[PDB]
């Protein structure tokens, strides 16, 4: 992905170079309007091709136009990002390392201006393409991945988890390393759900321990055990085997 | 010497076994085997309890009473002749130390409850609990843990005698390993298990274990955990039959530590279940053939129903 992204880095630069004022003064009228009064340019289906909110429970993106004033300058921010991100990748491929907020801190040594251009990027990724409105989305799709990422690294990392997994999983060699940013608080995925909702009912036909709703880390007024009778003769036959002759070893010991 | 558990009891208390005169405890039976059969069922019939020798099996109107006990009453019996839907004689022997999921008084109750208070002579009484149930587990620490019993009231004599003879005393890669050790539970209740006296004292101990009035059940904990090696067993499509499927189920109805001795009729799956015990148990086993006549045979079905043969054969 990154190398394909590395390839459409300067590919998009050629679109910047060929456009002198046609799409550029289109930006200049409205990037001034970005400074004057903040409003997203599109309310139609463009938002479907757009990261609506990577980190939803925030207040607002107030000081947009981050430490980035121009487009190639903003493009250089990803040159400051991606090329450092492979520097944050390629050497790191020897050791699996689980340090979620320590990464962004060491990034702050490497990234010049941080924590605002980390969070105010994916729209300015999109919006500087929106004055273009040129690039096909599947072409641009591995890029939207990336400005999603540091945006997520910008906001919610101290409760959440960074994991780097270069080694053998369908790659016998190191031929495709990967890392992952996981969250951990499905609560914090469902806390905004609950705040947006009134009081809403889970039903799970498998959930026998009620103690795992506090794995969702939440509160519950109503949590009981549904008991139905069976005058259908016998509902089913549950049959624990445990063979003695062939000597049950059915767990993978 | 030192080889004396309870021998078979009846030797005396009887004179001209035509007890047309005495039959005194049978008169207790013959009261209720005869007072009971009036309205089309017997509700009686004490298995014809005879004091000396053995007693019988009714087995002619068993219905549910003695047809369930066509088998179950036969635990200490052996049913030595077989018949048509009539009576069936047996003998009597050592077979209460096999019947150790039950108390000698518990059978004695049902020995009475079958017999419609057809009362014992007492001959069996003075031979009921001569050997209290007691096991010998061989637990993970290389010899044995000094298991007693589910029931406690036996160490009270024992520990007031035995130590004054001879004392006793990555993450996911390893998470399940303690979940197995989590399954090492209370041994059905309380266990009351003690620590090995140095592995060379049990021979000195066993001879005195039976010396009071107890008897010991040597086990074989060789399946869940085992510190030495395990051979390659492999049961190559050896479909077998429910006569011997019941057999190892009697050898293993409990956990993974109990030895076994099973009688078959002749020509039965003799070289099967031991070969089945050769592989399922995961041990390093031994056969003791009668002659070389046996030796060629028993490896051959082992060569058949086991693919364990890559010069892996020791005759």
């Amino acid at each position: 992905t990154l190398d394909r992204c590395q390839g459409n880095l300067e590919t998009l630069q050629k679109t910047v170079l060929r456009i002198k004022e046609t799409d550029e003064q289109r930006l200049r009228d409205e990037y001034r309007r970005l400074v004057e009064g903040l409003r997203e340019a599109s309310a139609a289906r463009e938002t479907d091709a757009h990261l609506a909110n990577p980190v939803l429970p925030d207040e607002v993106l107030q000081e947009a136009v981050p430490g980035s004033i121009r487009t190639a300058e903003h493009f250089l921010g990803f040159l400051r990002r991606l090329l450092e991100y492979v520097k944050w990748r390629l050497r790191v491929q020897h050791v699996v390392q689980e340090s979620p907020p320590a990464f962004l801190s060491g990034l702050a040594q490497r990234v010049c201006i941080q924590r605002k251009p980390l969070r105010f990027c994916a729209e300015r990724l999109r919006s500087l393409l929106h004055t273009l409105e040129i690039t096909d989305l599947a072409d641009f799709s591995p890029l939207t991945l990336l400005a999603n990422f540091a945006t997520l690294v910008s906001t919610y990392a101290k409760g959440f988890t960074i994991i780097i997994e270069p080694f053998d999983d369908r790659t016998p060699t190191i031929a495709n390393p990967i890392l992952h940013f996981s969250c951990m608080d499905a609560s914090l995925a469902i806390k905004p759900v609950f705040e947006r909702f009134q009081s809403v009912i889970i039903t799970s036909g498998t959930l026998s321990p009620l103690d795992i709703y506090p794995k969702i880390l939440d509160f519950h007024p109503v949590t009981m055990a549904t008991f139905t009778m069976t005058l259908a003769r016998v509902c089913l036959c549950p049959m624990i085997i445990g063979r003695g002759n062939d000597q049950v070893a059915i767990s993978s010991k | 010497p030192g080889n004396d558990p309870q021998e078979a009891v009846p030797s005396a208390a009887g004179k001209q076994v035509d007890e047309s005169g005495t039959k005194v405890d049978e008169y207790g039976a013959k009261d209720y085997r005869l007072q009971m059969p009036l309205k089309d069922d017997h509700t009686s019939r004490p298995l014809w309890v005879a004091p000396d020798g053995h007693i019988f099996l009714e087995a002619f109107s068993p219905v549910y009473k003695y047809a369930q006990d066509f088998l179950v009453a036969i635990a200490e019996p052996v049913c030595r002749p077989t018949h048509v839907h009539e009576y069936k004689l047996t003998a009597y022997s050592l077979y209460a130390a096999v019947s150790v999921g039950l108390q000698t008084s518990d059978i004695t109750e049902y020995l009475r409850k079958l017999s419609k208070t057809g009362v014992p002579d007492g001959i069996m009484q003075f031979i009921k609990l001569c050997t209290v149930s007691y096991g010998k587990v061989k637990l993970v620490l290389k010899h044995n843990r000094y298991f007693v019993e589910s029931c406690h009231p036996d160490v009270i004599q024992h520990l007031l005698q035995d130590p004054v003879i001879r004392e006793c005393r990555m993450d996911l890669f390893d998470f399940y390993e303690q979940m197995d050790k989590d399954e090492e539970e209370e041994e059905e209740t309380q266990t009351v298990s003690f620590e090995v006296k140095q592995e060379m004292i049990e021979e000195l101990q066993k001879r005195c274990i039976h010396l009071e009035y107890p008897l010991l059940a040597e086990y074989d904990f060789r399946n869940d955990s085992v510190n030495p090696d395990i051979n390659i067993d492999l049961k190559p499509t050896a479909v077998l039959r429910p006569y011997q499927e019941k057999s190892l189920r009697k050898m293993f109805g409990n956990g993974r530590a109990r030895s076994g001795v099973i009688v078959l009729p002749c020509g039965a799956g003799k070289s099967l279940v031991g070969v089945t015990a050769a592989c399922t148990v995961r041990k390093r086993c031994l056969v003791l053939g009668n002659s070389a006549v046996s030796v060629e045979q028993w490896k051959a079905q082992f060569k058949m129903w086991s693919t364990i043969d890559d010069s892996q054969i020791c005759r």
